[PDB]
């Protein structure tokens, strides 16, 4: 389990389908061009917010740690949520992908890419001023058979998801070296970095329709029919 | 036969295309008799429907409109966008004849 | 033909809409002889049934029957919210003759 | 008529509710000559089926056996609990007669 | 029998394999008389249909044009991969004889 | 009757029961005449297929062909572990008699 802390309530969270990164109004929205980039998301900082921008959610790998970020960053707060986040090939560690040059080393971030759906939420915790509820409130439409046996995103995944810029060292040593997108280490680069991000997400999004359709799907009689 | 809704639609007379791209606001849908019908909104104020099986419907279009209160249905639940609508506008609400959606 | 439910509602008599706004709290079904029907419920305690076909039946309210026990079974299990039911009152549980779903 | 899955269970003999509040932990499925039918287990220790159709079954049941078929394997994919089971005890497995869920 | 989609493709007189990879762009469906049908495309510019059944069908291939409709609408819904097509080249769209996805 | 898939496989000529615990690799469906037939493959190379109607299926097994096909294509989408598999093994590639799925 992956913990968050997040002043976006459950309900809103169920409205637009998940934990969304910055600018993401629905989970399936390809309305909005998102901007995926791990290295700039990892760096970045948000008011209000743990780290959500650049199309990736942050996440902590403990309630403590998650809670110690959501008091510092949620300080003034009558009540804010942790959410409880099961662990899934969209996630990403990030100081295993950028290594050395993890910006926020000490930290120890795991980020999913796209965001984190609604059905790979376990379940959350209240924080009331400050203080957590010690209650954990289970989602119900966490997909329990699904997300039973799955894992973060191993790093080699991620390497060429990196999203360091072209003329970053990083691109121009091992391993990135290996893994770098068409143009890294001109503009095709970064196009080939967001083409790949974005490639992934659609994947892996469609392992998500595939379980919450599928329960909209209802069998024919065609000898009835026919 | 016709690649496209569009040009399918125009090998009938009293059809019209509606161009929707956005998902199904309501679904109704009716048992009580002479009635059998589905009915579907959209937020713009789109009202249309699915006939109830009559006389002016061959026998191979019976599985097919069967076929397709099982897609709006499946369609309404899944939020999924509705691209457009081929439908005859001699029928208040106007009758679906065709649909297509876009990924 | 009717735009909404509550105009296809009325065009019958012994119906009544209950405005739901809510999903489903219990589900039944049974395949028991002579009672073939489904039963759903709701947290404020309103019971419907989808009676078992009969001779107050006509021939095409068969197909729309077994369709409205689909719907309901998705719309449980998937705890989608129902807005508002067209029922026969002069049943006990009231008969379900039409479902509309919004949002 | 019935409003409960108890109170349809009474109607028939050789009958018991059993009170499962869980979710089917094995699904089996077989077409083979004869053996057309579905076992369902639990956690528990308890096995049910739905039976392969006979003499014992009358016309309106054809249908309805079909659809608690198609019930118990949605239930199991989408681990949906399963209150209670009316089901005949002068079958091994017991035999379902009807189902409820709620929540 | 086969053993893959290409086996099973190559013991038909006008057929070809097309390699995919990728999911269904837009999807289509109508129950126009005479024209009830299922045309899909992909980004990359191939159209496809599932004729309307005729008399190029021998009667077991009528409740197999009904799966495959089936198949191509939750398969578009969930934007699976189609691996392969086995289609006949002899119809404009090119029509549909087999399908197979993987992972 | 049958209390599980392994008592019910070992009632009939030329069965064999396959342990599987994995998902299918990959499903691909036919519509082409006298091959109206699924094939489903596993990760260890194992490869099944549901046959195509005939005169070795009695009548109650018509419909239970389309079941059978109907569990395959959503244990597919769905990605659901198989446990078990009941084959008749004088076939190529053995026919599926029954499946099982336990979580
Ligand atoms: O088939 C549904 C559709 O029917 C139209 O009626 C056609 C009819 O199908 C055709 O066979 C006959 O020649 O008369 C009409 C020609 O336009 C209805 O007009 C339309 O509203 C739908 O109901
Ligand atoms: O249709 C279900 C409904 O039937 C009513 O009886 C009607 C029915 O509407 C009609 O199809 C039939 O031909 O004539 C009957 C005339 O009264 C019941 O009153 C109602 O409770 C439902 O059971
Ligand atoms: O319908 C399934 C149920 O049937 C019982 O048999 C009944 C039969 O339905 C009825 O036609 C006859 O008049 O009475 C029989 C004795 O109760 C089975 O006994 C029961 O186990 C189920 O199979
Ligand atoms: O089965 C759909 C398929 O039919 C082809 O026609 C075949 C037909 O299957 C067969 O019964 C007939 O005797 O011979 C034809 C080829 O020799 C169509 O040509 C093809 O495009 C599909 O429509
Ligand atoms: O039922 C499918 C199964 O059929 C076997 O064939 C049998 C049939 O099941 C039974 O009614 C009888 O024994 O006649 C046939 C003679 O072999 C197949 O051998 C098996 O592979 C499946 O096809």
């Amino acid at each position: 389990r992956l913990y968050r802390a997040d002043s976006r309530p459950p309900d809103e969270i169920k409205r637009s389908g998940g934990l969304m990164p910055r600018g993401h109004n629905e989970y399936f929205d390809r309305g909005t061009q998102m901007n995926i980039c791990l290295y700039d998301h990892a760096r970045g900082t948000q008011t209000g917010f743990v780290r959500y921008d650049d199309g990736y959610v942050s996440t902590s790998l403990s309630l403590r740690s998650a809670h110690l970020a959501g008091q510092s960053i949620l300080s003034g707060y009558s009540t804010y949520y942790i959410y409880v986040i099961a662990t899934a090939p969209n996630m990403f560690n990030v100081n295993d992908v950028l290594g050395v040059y993890s910006p926020h080393p000490y930290e120890q971030e795991v980020s999913a890419l796209g965001g984190i759906p609604y059905s790979q939420i376990y379940g959350w915790y209240r924080v009331n001023f400050g203080v957590i509820d010690e209650r954990l409130h289970r989602n119900r439409e966490y997909r329990d058979r699904y997300y039973r046996n799955l894992n973060i995103a191993p790093a080699e995944d991620g390497y060429r998801l990196a999203c360091f810029p072209p003329d970053h060292q990083a691109w121009r040593e091992e391993p990135w070296i290996h893994h770098a997108p068409q143009g890294c280490g001109g503009d095709t680069c970064n196009e080939e970095t967001q083409n790949l991000s974005t490639i992934y997400l659609r994947e892996y999004q469609s392992k998500v329709k595939r379980q919450i359709f599928s329960d909209y799907q209802s069998e024919v009689d065609i000898y009835n029919r026919i | 036969a016709p690649q496209t809704i569009t040009e399918l639609c125009s090998e009938y007379r009293n059809t019209q295309i509606y161009t929707i791209n956005d998902k199904i606001l309501s679904y109704t849908e009716s048992m009580a008799g002479k009635r059998e019908m589905v009915i579907i909104t959209f937020k713009s104020g789109e009202t249309f429907q699915v006939e109830v099986p009559g006389s002016q419907h061959i026998d191979s279009q019976k599985k097919a409109i069967e076929r397709m209160k099982d897609t709006l249905r499946i369609t309404y639940l899944t939020e999924t966008k509705i691209d457009k609508l081929c439908v005859w506008n001699n029928k208040t609400p106007n009758s679906i004849a065709a649909i297509s959606m876009k990924n």
